[PDB]
DNA sequence: TATAATGGGAGCCTCTGATGCA
DNA sequence: TGCATCAGAGCCCAAAAT
């Protein structure tokens, strides 16, 4: 499913994170901080791993995503090269 | 100052809360002040209703509630959060075999909350949602194209709702219905619903000719499970014919109301065209294990009596105000909310199956994500959710009352034609005529007349007054376009002495057409002239006098005025400029009577007659969506006693509780010397000595430090490599101090980042080396101020990660936003325009003694060109600028409202005054008239203005009576050869400003892909030279110059690597080589399959590739 | 790695050219 | 062989896009 594939172990434990923010987020009437998130995962859990399998778990935009009403322009026209001299 | 307002319209009601198609719709939507038991089925509560019950176990919906927001709305903004309230609902899951019941109270999520002024706050920016005009549901009839003497029958349900149904008499005679693109006989349809040929037969006897096109043997033949099924077969072939599977498609189709819905606007007008009465919104009912009709036979019946020409019966004009609807903010958000509502109920009956079928709470059962993503989706993705737009305050009055053909589920601007763009007769009263875009989009976007409001069925209604006998009661009546046709009705102006109608013929209307009528054949009567146009056309005074291109661009441009330091309200108003003000909600006001206890620059505190103490705090200097700064200023001092709805505060734009998008200037219409050529403007440097036409600006910048692999980017006033002349004015941290001035590339806040490994070139080894100083580990990525921008640093906020009440999106440690204020003075390429559409760009700014000017030493302010006026046809500028003499001389202003204003012998009146002031004071002075006074008046009687033989006084006073003035060359001294109108007129600063405009670039960013430069000045961008560009040069035969935009300006890396080096070393630029798009294209033809081959000419292959690519 | 489970779901212009029927 | 019906082909530029 993930343009950036994740072993299948790692997708579990991304997967377990979502079920107990939305538990959370539905005890807590709104979107859980990341210590709070830590705590209901258990011991081995601090907001910083919480925050770090986050970021790993990030899919990638489109380049042709539009910008405007228009069809005339894309995400990737705006994106400078940082490679060539 | 003195107010003088002409006129004799007395208008028996005030303008409607001019945002309540915002703020009543979205009321509605929520309900959320109804305690639950009381609510409609409506909104938010009727897509609960329509989920729910969830079948599959069973889980029904019981009541909803809305918490109060996490947040306020300054918060928001400034955080970048969304206002919104948490939504609740409470639920029960019932095991129908065991009984048992669970019940439980969900959270859902969140939904946003609009604010007072009818708009709403999504990350921190506020925007609108936009009403959608469209085809009403309901039944039509209209002619067919294709052959004349027959028409289509259209059944139309709501968006979404339902399918079209085409009803057509085929040339063969028998009667089709069109469904998702699919034809077949409609008798088939009729024989499901349990109709036979004895019923049919003698109810459509009547037209002749019809009834047998619907008669078929074999169709009849069959009972109603039989004509089902072959229905089914009909609609989907393939699809196994099992008779549950066709009953419960065919329901779906026609009867559910779940997946049918004609609106409640649906269900009146096919009752009202039909002549029926229908007992829901779908087209039939499943009632005790058949179906049982509702419109198709009545449909039907019409249909046929069309074709025949039986009398009673219409076409219907499908751009008529009666067949065309508003979807307002509530309508709108209901629907993506139903969306994400059925997303949701796939998530559940998906969890009723899984899982154990025994313990299950609705906690359990639901997953809440699909419904705030399709929220979250339409206030910031959806194309009628736009960015707000605060240039003034009247810019986001108007945004809120506009109404547009386009967005999801509407018109393409392609797709869209004549009829739809045209001022139909209906749109009298309902959409101003005047204001739409000049453009693609005229007749698509418009907007929502003065005195209109739209309908709980969301057509647009007008009021009149009803007429009885003679009198004009002060009932008022709000008629939608189709009631509005039933009557007569009077023009707004027609005499009335006392409240009987005092002509013997009057000006009405009788659907739409004009005509002339006795005081006995009038029903209704205008309320006014101001319900006809928009808000903004109702700022234009005069307009009787302007064309209405002109005047459309008056409309839209006072959007555009900038909110200035000193503005004004204009010396000729037309009456609603006060409204305005109040219900933009700029100004503030005193809730109750009282006395003023405390007067700030940041607060006033009120002490009402309740003896409770009230504290106002001011918005100062608040950056807008558009960057003008909104700031409210005390107009109350301490120890004032106040009435109820007194003035507190301005607003931005607005003067002692007016609307002031502009200055009162001094203008001479007059060419000067061909600064004035082709609509650029002339003004006098006193302008910006005095401060007239400055505006403060601000415009936010931003970083993040965030955690890199390669280690973290730190903001920092350590950089490596600068001066201490370059860390000047940063603080300890990194930051710009507050009060700093800044220019283009100083330094906002300062940061490093970790270099990515690389090994030093031989030449860094060598040169590291030959200077013994270690590569430092960082790289200098702080945030500069970009080219052409700076100002002083008002604010900062920093956010760090780890502190309290602040979480960032994942990575980034630390976010600093630097807030950059600058005041702009006038300057050449800034545009004016004034209200009648006159707009020019400023194109000289001269010194004061250059500058014509009175008699009396005074200079004028704008010199505006005559060759302006007479092709545009606007003179409503030249009325206001008349007017406006005698109002400077007099010292007063005046409301004079639209087509009921002052007329010329009004305004002749106000100059003889005026000319008293001016030229009476001179004589008791000790003053005669100059002797270039005569000579002006020598060429002006040759001119016919004045007449031959009075005194030079009374000539004098002939010419300022039609507005004319001597007027004195700044430069010579002697006069210019004629007369020459001078006045004071209203002109506005619009957004479009040099200061922004201006750019320019060597080489900078290119693209990733094709390696051209980035667009645009914000990217430092390239200016694109497009196809007709390239025409342009292969025209003039510049081979070498469009060459070079083809390689060296643009994708050759080789040939613009080695043009700047060259330049810089005094060479000539070399030869080009092979554009990188052109490889591009190669490579992505190779993608397809294709083999591009460049030949020479032996027809050898040539390398564009240089080897690089091959084996 | 084991109660049995067996067929989906959304839907709304003009000119030119080839193709399938009198 | 001569004629509908349909599938597929097009529908300004630059600026900007907050
Ligand atoms: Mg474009």
């Amino acid at each position: 499913a993930r343009t950036i594939r994740i072993p299948v172990h790692m997708v579990e434990t991304i997967n377990k994170l979502s079920r107990t923010a939305r538990q959370l987020q539905q005890e807590l009437g709104r979107e859980p901080t990341y210590e709070e998130i830590a705590e209901a995962m258990g011991p081995g859990w601090d907001a910083k791993r919480v925050e770090e399998t986050l970021k790993i778990a990030q899919e990638p935009v489109s380049l042709e995503t539009p910008i405007g009403d228009e069809k005339d322009s894309f995400y990737g026209d705006f994106i400078p090269d940082e490679h060539l001299p | 100052m003195e107010i003088k307002r002409f006129g004799r319209i007395r208008e028996v009601i005030p303008l409607p809360p001019l945002t309540e198609i915002q703020v009543e719709s979205y009321r509605r939507a929520l309900q959320a002040d109804v305690p639950p038991e009381k609510r409609e089925n409506v909104g938010i509560q009727a897509a609960f209703r329509e989920t729910f019950p969830i079948e599959e176990l069973v889980l029904d919906f019981l009541e909803y509630r809305l918490g109060e927001p996490p947040f306020p709305q300054d918060e928001c903004r400034e955080k970048d959060l969304t206002y919104q309230a948490p939504l609740y609902a409470r639920l029960q899951l019932i095991h129908k075999d065991t009984g048992l019941i669970k019940e439980d109270e969900v959270f859902l999520g969140h939904i946003p909350l609009m604010t007072e002024d009818g708009s709403f706050i999504i990350n921190g920016a506020d925007r609108v949602i936009v009403s959608q005009i469209h085809r009403s549901p309901g039944v039509y009839f209209t002619p067919d194209p294709a052959r004349p003497g027959r028409y289509i029958a259209s059944i139309i349900p709501l968006p979404k709702r339902g399918p079209w149904i085409d009803l057509e008499v085929e040339p063969n005679g028998v009667v089709s219905m069109k469904v998702n693109k699919r034809k077949f006989p409609l008798v088939l349809l009729l024989r499901v619903l349990g109709y036979d040929q004895e019923t049919l037969a003698r109810e459509l006897g009547a037209y002749g000719e019809l009834v047998q096109g619907l008669m078929d043997e074999s169709v009849f033949a069959m009972r109603p499970e039989e004509a089902l099924i072959r229905l089914f077969t009909l609609l989907r072939p393939g699809d196994p014919p099992k008779r549950d599977k066709a009953v419960a498609y065919v329901y779906g189709l026609i009867a559910d109301p779940r997946r049918y819905d004609l609106g409640e606007a649906g269900r009146y007008k096919a009752e009202e065209k039909l002549g029926i009465r229908l007992s829901g919104r779908t087209l039939a009912r499943f009632e005790d294990g058949e179906f049982k009709d509702e419109v198709f036979l009545p449909t039907l019946r019409y249909l046929f009596a069309l074709t025949a020409g039986v009398p009673g019966h219409e076409v219907d004009d499908i751009d008529h105000l009666g067949n065309r609807r508003i979807r307002t903010v509530g309508e709108l958000m209901t629907d993506q909310f139903r969306v994400g509502l059925a997303r949701l109920a796939r998530g559940v009956r998906e969890r009723m199956l899984m899982g154990s079928e025994d313990s299950l709470t609705p906690a359990k059962l639901v997953n809440s994500r699909p419904l705030e993503a399709a929220i979250r989706e339409f206030f910031s993705r959806s194309q009628l959710s736009q960015f707000k737009d605060e240039t003034n305050p009247l810019s986001s009055l108007r945004h809120k009352r506009r109404i547009s053909a386009l967005g999801p589920g509407g018109l393409t601007r392609e797709r869209a034609g004549f009829d739809v763009r045209d001022v139909h007769r209906t749109h009298y009263g309902r959409i101003c005529p005047v204001e739409t875009p000049e453009g693609a989009n005229i007749g698509l976007i418009t907007s929502l007349a003065a005195y209109a409001r739209v309908d709980e069925l969301g057509f647009i209604r007008t009021p009149y007054r009803r007429v009885v006998g003679g009198v004009v009661t002060d009932e008022v009546v709000y008629m939608t376009a189709t009631e509005e046709d039933r009557y007569t009705i009077a023009q707004a102006n027609t005499p009335l002495e006392g409240n009987r109608i005092a002509a013997e013929r009057v000006v009405a209307r009788r659907k739409g057409e004009p005509v002339i009528v006795s005081p006995e054949e009038v029903e209704f009567m205008d309320v006014s002239p101001k319900q006809v146009f928009s808000v903004n056309t109702n700022l234009i005074p005069f307009l009787e006098h302007d064309d209405a291109n002109r005047a459309l661009m008056g409309s839209n441009m006072q959007t555009q005025a900038v909110p200035l330091i000193r503005a004004q309200a204009p010396v000729v108003m037309t009456g609603l400029e006060e409204r305005v003000v109040r219900d933009s909600l700029a100004a503030l006001y005193a809730e109750e009577d009282g006395e003023v206890a405390k007067v700030d620059g940041n607060r006033i505190v009120v002490r009402y007659e309740d003896g409770r103490l009230v504290e106002y705090p001011l918005r100062r200097f608040y950056r807008s969506n558009q960057g003008t700064a909104l700031d409210q200023r005390p107009r109350v001092v301490v120890g004032q006693r106040v009435r109820k709805g007194d003035l507190l505060a301005d607003g931005p734009a607005s003067e002692n509780g007016f609307l002031a998008l502009g200055q009162n200037v001094l203008v001479a219409i007059m060419p000067f010397d061909g600064y004035n050529f082709e609509d650029a403007i002339v003004i006098s440097e006193e302008l910006l000595k005095r401060d007239f036409y400055t505006s403060i600006h601000i415009e936010r910048y931003e970083i993040e430090a965030r955690d890199t692999k390669l280690g973290p980017e730190r903001i920092t006033r350590d950089i490596p490599h600068l001066s201490e002349a370059a860390l000047r004015d940063l603080d300890e941290e990194g930051v710009v101090r507050i009060g700093a001035e800044v220019k283009p590339g100083d330094i906002l806040v300062g940061r490093t980042s970790f270099k990515g490994e690389s090994e030093p070139t031989p030449e860094e080894r060598l040169l590291r080396s030959i200077f013994g100083e270690k590569a430092r580990d960082v790289k200098d990525t702080s945030l500069r101020v970009p080219p052409g921008e700076g100002g002083i640093v008002v604010r900062t906020v920093r956010l760090r990660r780890g502190d309290p009440g602040v979480e960032l999106k994942p990575g980034v440690r630390e976010v600093v936003r630097v807030y950059v204020a600058q005041k702009r003075k006038l300057q050449v390429g800034d545009k004016l325009a004034n209200r009648h559409g006159n707009k020019g760009v400023v194109a000289k700014i001269l010194p004061v003694e250059d500058m014509p000017h009175l008699p009396d030493g005074t200079p004028v302010d704008v010199i505006l060109n005559p060759l302006g006026v007479p092709s545009r046809m606007n003179l409503g500028q030249i009325l206001e600028t008349h007017l406006g003499l005698a109002g400077y001389f007099l010292g007063q202003r005046y409301i004079s409202p639209i087509f009921d204003g002052a007329k010329e012998p009004e305004i002749k009146e106000l100059l003889a005054q005026a000319f008293e002031v001016y030229f009476g004071k001179r004589k008791g002075e000790g003053f005669g008239v100059d002797k270039r006074e005569v000579e002006v008046l020598r060429r002006a009687e040759k001119l016919g203005l004045v007449t031959p033989g009075k005194t030079p006084e009374e000539q004098l006073k002939e010419l300022f009576l039609q507005g004319k003035v001597v007027l004195y060359d700044g430069r010579t001294g002697e006069p210019i050869e004629g007369p020459i109108v001078v006045g004071q007129m209203f002109i506005m600063k619009l957004y479009h400003m040099v200061e922004d405009k201006m750019h320019a670039r060597s080489t900078g960013p290119y693209s990733l892909i094709t390696q051209q430069p980035l667009g645009g000045k914000a990217q430092f961008g390239g200016q694109r030279f497009g196809e007709m560009e390239v025409w342009a040069l292969e025209a003039y035969g510049a081979a070498h110059t469009l060459q070079e935009m083809l390689t060296l300006k643009s994708d050759d890396i080789e040939g613009r690597n080695a043009a700047y080096e060259a330049i810089i070393k005094g060479e000539d630029v070399p030869e080009p080589s092979v554009p990188e798009s052109f490889r591009v294209l190669v490579k992505e033809l190779q993608a397809l399959a294709l083999d591009v081959q460049t030949l020479d000419e032996k027809d050898n292959p040539v390398d564009i590739f240089e080897g690089l690519a091959s084996k």
